[PDB]
């Protein structure tokens, strides 16, 4: 029962992101088979996902979804293998998904993308070792930075200052950035960095995960605990006042931690790589995860 | 006019994507064999039991296509030299898995990156693959002209780029490749796909890479400039390099996305095609040499081997040599004959090793143009060649004999000679035993006679060439010393090589040898200033000769006679390559040795480090008397 959406959604689930009203966004690539492409989905009902028949809207992208994020409420910002950043927007009825733009700007796979706190600008990171800043309104690249000497693993916009963002790379550099300096980047002193999360209540603090499964904690103004057996893929802070830290890894497991990085939850519900997490707005003990085993799982987290 | 493929890291539909590329004018496609983000667990459950097909079916193209149109790319996540163990292992598996699929498909080549300094475990995995089953996929190492690190933007406040000139620190990507191919004992299946950035290094680096097995150049869209009309183009510095590469007949790979949007994407190719059209077309020598590029051959031995009819035929087609010989004889006749003696005095001229008579014709031509009188002899030990001479003699001469079949050392002349003319010269001048042959014949030269040629001198230069090193390696034969092939000269049109220092003279011979004893052996020590770091693989041999006064022939590259193809460079290999550091001197020693029956060369390297003496007692190589 799908309207202008596709017959079957690709097996490899990459992204899962609730919005304001408690609706679920799904990015999917097919990383094996005749046809190597990607798809986008809205589930007004989270519990029905990933049922193609029980979706609200869906669409096919030319190629693979490496990462996406929301852009307010009607907008989806996407990183194609094509080397493109794509901006799609929901129709008025919220029943179609439509390519607003798709500029081919990176010389390789776009691997990461974060929206800046303004909402009128975003920053993407690629395997071509180039970090670029986009104005979404004008659909152009304002600046392109080759700070790094290797593939750009992950980029995360400041939640508050709209000229600050983190970046990490195979070249083993974590970078704190300010667009307002003539030299906008700063290195921050082993194993490679793999995921980045800002603390939501400190302009000053953030967590990174390494290729070895150690989660680390830092404010530029080190505390750590080895959470995982394989590389940390992802780190999303809960919405609570004193908030919880969801971490997910290629070891097919999900942990939720407290402020001291002490482990309070575990799920080998997953049987392939865990690739995302996103907490509900309508519930803050509801954690949703997706992985390459095609399982949308809805965990209840004790607090 | 130029072979070129397209690099992509994104192929949604292999069918349509290959077609688009073909529409653009390309000849092959470098693509991934597995999805570059599809990462695989070989050891830990549950991930190791990931169901379904690991990649797309081989049925998706003709075997023909797979064999011709596709180049495989190792997934970027595969990092066999990771500091993390688990990664290092999954990487070992993944790599073999990908290379094994590449073998299954009969891919013509496969791309692997050199993008850090330590590729030891990567070398080793590829060495096991190369020695596992039977397959002849080529291996193209993607190595950058400059490390991504050394052309990062200077935009880290607390980590600035070095404003100093580091000589080694901007040569660093060659040591990466060198170390990798050295570990793989120079496998002939491992070549260089050289990546070009926006900044080029100093020209010393650029000289370095030629002499390395570059099968592919990689041009990112990002380095291309725009012209008046808004089309993709390159700087004069980048073009000069492209011209240099076209000369090596490499393949060209356009990578990255379309930066000149309004102007289409087949336009980059057209600039390459345009550049190829507009370079100087090959000269006579170069047209003649096409095919013989870096092709090792045994140097001819006309003294103890009888040359073929067709071997003589090609040497006779040499324009400049016999024109020079004619001219030399003309001057000599004038210098020897005063005008008032024009018809009283007739010169006694003897061609020694007369072959099929090209020097005889030269003498006739000289006689007329100088308006002097000569009496001609033709001495020829090759009886098969004598048949040519005697037929022509019988048909067009009858003036006495003198096509006299004999060895010039053997022959008893009916009278002493004014002038003796010979073409006994080899690529290393004295290596066809011209000295020994003419010393034999010397007694029938008049006490004030002239020999053409009057004197010749050989020249050596140290060379770096990993291609030529392998070519010699592959001359290893059964039923002889395993390192015999390193202890003999090869005649070869050196192409893929680097000349580390200027040629200097080795051995010189004058005719006649007026003085007594007349020992023909020699020992000579030479020292070569080396401007770069490098690897010594052996020594080029060239020669020049004085036919008469200012009349010369020369294969010395700087003074090379124009369009003279009768000789090519000779090569003296060394068993083990000797590393050289910039500023060091290379010291080589060469001996000419002989006995009653044979003449040979021995040679050695004494600086910076010592080599084993090569060809001791002519055990691997001799020249028969
Ligand atoms: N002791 C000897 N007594 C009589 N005849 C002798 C002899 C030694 C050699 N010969 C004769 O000399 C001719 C060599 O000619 C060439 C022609 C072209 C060449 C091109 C490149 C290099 N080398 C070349 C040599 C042959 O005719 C051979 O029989």
């Amino acid at each position: 029962l799908p309207p202008n959406a596709p017959a079957c959604m690709e097996r490899q689930l990459e992204a899962a992101r609730y919005r304001s009203d408690g609706a679920l966004l799904l990015g999917a690539s097919s990383l094996s088979g005749r046809c190597w492409a990607g798809s986008l989905w809205l589930f007004k009902d989270p519990c029905a996902a990933p049922n193609e028949g029980f979706c609200s809207a869906g669409v096919q992208t030319e190629a693979g979804v490496a990462d996406l994020t929301w852009v307010g409420e009607r907008g989806i910002l996407v990183a194609s293998d094509s080397g493109a950043v794509e901006l799609w927007e929901l129709d008025e009825n919220e029943t179609l998904i439509v390519s607003k733009f798709c500029k081919y700007e990176h010389d390789d796979i776009v691997s990461t993308v974060s929206v800046l706190s303004s909402g009128t600008q975003a920053v993407s990171g690629s395997k071509d070792i180039c970090i670029k800043v986009w104005d979404l309104a004008q659909q152009v690249v304002l600046s392109s930075y080759r700070a790094h000497a290797a593939q750009v693993t992950c980029v995360a916009a400041s939640p508050h200052k709209d000229s600050v963002f983190l970046s990490c790379s195979e070249d083993n550099r974590i970078l704190l950035w300010d667009t307002r300096c003539p030299k906008p980047a700063s290195q921050i002193g082993g194993y490679l960095p793999t995921s980045l999360a800002w603390h939501p209540q400190q302009s000053e603090v953030f967590v990174f995960g390494d290729e070895n499964g150690t989660v680390s904690l830092v404010d530029t103004k080190v505390l750590s605990s080895a959470v995982h057996s394989q590389c940390v893929t992802g780190l999303v802070f809960s919405p609570h006042s004193v908030p919880f830290l969801a971490s997910l890894s290629e070891d097919c497991s999900l942990a939720v931690l407290d402020s001291s990085l002490s482990e309070l939850f575990r799920s080998q519900a997953h049987r392939d790589f865990v690739r995302d997490a996103t907490w509900s707005p309508l519930n803050h003990s509801l954690l949703t995860t997706v992985g390459w085993d095609h399982q949308v799982v809805h965990h209840v987290v004790p607090t | 006019r130029v072979s070129s493929g397209r690099d992509l890291n994104c192929v949604p539909e292999i069918a349509d994507t290959l077609g688009a590329v073909a529409k653009q004018g390309f000849d092959f496609l470098c693509m991934p064999v597995f999805h570059p983000r599809f990462k695989r667990e070989f050891i830990q459950e549950p991930a190791k039991n990931r169901p379904g097909p690991q990649t797309r079916s081989d049925l998706l193209l003709s075997g023909r296509d797979w064999n011709t149109l596709i180049v495989g790319k190792l997934s970027p996540w595969i990092r066999p030299d990771s500091k993390v163990e688990k990664i290092r292992r999954n990487s070992e598996a993944a790599m073999l898995q990908e290379l094994n699929f590449g073998a299954y498909l009969g891919l013509p080549a496969f791309l692997l990156p050199l993008n850090q300094e330590d590729n030891t475990n990567l070398a080793r995995v590829l060495t096991n693959h190369i020695h596992t089953g039977h397959h002849s996929s080529m291996f193209w190492m993607r190595v950058p002209l400059v490390a991504p690190e050394d052309l990062r933007d200077d935009i880290i406040e607390n980590a600035p780029t070095t404003h100093t000139e580091e000589y080694s620190g901007e040569e660093k990507t060659w040591m990466w490749w060198h170390n990798f191919r050295t570990l793989c004992d120079y496998s002939k299946r491992i070549a260089v796909a050289l990546e070009i950035g926006a900044d080029l290094p100093s020209n010393h680096v650029i000289d370095r890479w030629l002499g390395e097995p570059i099968k592919a150049a990689i041009l990112p869209t990002s380095i291309f400039l725009t012209n008046k009309k808004g089309f993709p183009v390159l700087s004069k510095m980048h073009q000069r390099l492209i011209f240099r590469l076209l000369k090596l007949e490499v393949q060209f790979i356009i990578t990255g996305t379309n930066h000149h949007s309004e102007k289409e994407f087949c336009s980059y190719l057209q600039y390459l095609e345009y550049l190829s059209q507009n370079r100087p077309p090959p000269n006579a020598y170069e047209l003649f040499a096409k095919g013989y590029e870096d092709y090792l051959q045994s140097p001819l031995q006309p003294l103890m081997d009888n040359l073929e009819s067709q071997t003589y035929e090609v040497f006779e087609k040499d324009p400049i040599k016999y024109s020079q010989y004619q001219q030399a004889i003309y001057k000599c006749l004038l210098d020897r004959v005063p005008e008032e003696e024009k018809d009283t005095n007739v010169q006694v001229l003897m061609v020694l090793g007369a072959g099929r008579g090209p020097l005889v014709n030269a003498s006739l031509r000289a006689a007329k143009q100088a308006d002097r009188r000569i009496k001609l002899y033709a001495v020829e030990k090759n009886p098969n060649a004598v048949v040519t001479l005697e037929n022509w003699q019988f048909e067009e001469w009858g003036s006495q004999v003198t096509v006299v079949s004999s060895d010039m050392r053997e022959w008893v002349a009916p009278e002493k000679a004014d002038i003796i003319v010979s073409e006994l010269l080899g690529s290393f001048a004295d290596n066809e035993l011209s000295p020994e042959c003419l010393d034999g014949a010397q007694h029938f030269l008049k006490d004030d006679g002239v020999s053409i040629p009057g004197e010749y001198t050989s020249f050596l230069a140290p060379i770096s060439s990993s291609k030529l090193y392998n070519e010699v390696r592959a001359c290893r034969e059964k039923d002889r010393d395993p390192e015999a092939q390193f202890e003999m000269p090869y005649v070869v049109r050196l192409h893929n090589f680097h000349q580390l220092s200027a040629p200097q003279p080795c051995f010189t011979f004058s005719h006649p040898n007026r003085d007594p004893m007349i020992d023909n052996n020699r020992y000579c020590t030479l020292e070569f200033p080396v401007e770069v770091n490098t690897v010594l693989h052996g020594f080029a041999g060239y020669f020049e000769t004085v036919l008469y006064q200012d009349i010369t022939l020369s294969i010395r590259p700087e003074t090379h006679s124009p369009g003279m193809f009768s000789w090519f460079p000779i090569l003296f290999p060394i068993k083990q390559p000797i590393t050289v550091r910039e500023g060091q001197t290379i010291c080589v020693r060469f001996w000419r040795c002989s006995n009653s029956k044979k003449v040979w060369y021995e040679w050695a390297v004494t600086a910076p480090v010592c080599s084993a003496i090569h060809n001791p007692t002519g055990r691997s190589y001799t020249i028969g008397l």
